């Protein structure tokens, strides 16, 4: 999968590992 | 002392399951509870 003035991208909360981990 | 305090995700509870050759579980006893679903 290939990823892609005031505007900024909040990480998600639940992180890779932890989803992995799920 | 109390304050704001940061913390890793908690995952939640770790449980110990143990995969057997020819091992098997069966409930003896049951439980009935109800929940609550809401939808707007
Ligand atoms: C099953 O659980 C109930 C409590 O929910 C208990 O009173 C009852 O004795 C249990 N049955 C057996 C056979 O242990």
């Amino acid at each position: 999968v290939t990823l892609a003035n005031g505007l900024t991208v909040l990480p998600p909360l639940l992180t890779d590992e932890m989803i992995a981990q799920y | 002392s109390q304050s704001i305090i940061a913390y890793t995700m908690s995952l939640g509870a770790e449980n110990s399951v143990a995969y057997s050759n020819n091992s098997i579980a069966i409930p003896t006893n049951f439980t009935i509870s109800v929940t609550t679903e809401i939808l707007p």
